[PDB]
């Protein structure tokens, strides 16, 4: 039906150059915590 | 820096129940077996306070008679 489409995805590390060091460090700590909790949820949900 | 795998939580709690071993000196979980975890092996700590959390008698259980205590 003449449905052409294009998307461009850029590496995520180009985002962080637009923020300050303190914001980056706060984000990195928040994401580490969220990953540890997501790992716990994933494995519990998988086995049960 | 990685939390325990659910399978390893189950393994830890299962080996906390090994009959051929001295009961663990802690409560690992709150569940239906909480009374057993709380009360089992409660009399030896009074003669072995070096193995109590703070060498504190007030944590322990001592058997004594109300009238003979006089």
């Amino acid at each position: 039906g003449q449905k052409g489409g294009q998307a461009i995805v850029v590496h995520p590390d180009y985002l962080y150059g637009a923020i300050t060091e303190d914001r980056y460090n706060e984000y990195v700590a928040k994401v580490s915590a969220r990953e540890k909790s997501a790992y716990k949820f994933f494995h519990n949900g998988m086995i049960y | 820096e990685q939390f325990l795998n659910a399978q390893d939580i189950d393994h830890f709690l299962s080996m906390c129940q090994n009959p051929m071993q001295k009961p663990v000196p802690f409560v690992p979980v709150l569940d239906r077996r909480f009374e057993i975890f709380f009360k089992k092996d409660s009399l030896w700590q009074s003669e072995h306070l070096e193995a109590v959390v703070d060498q504190d008698v007030q944590r322990t259980c001592i058997l004594h008679g109300p009238v003979a205590a006089q």
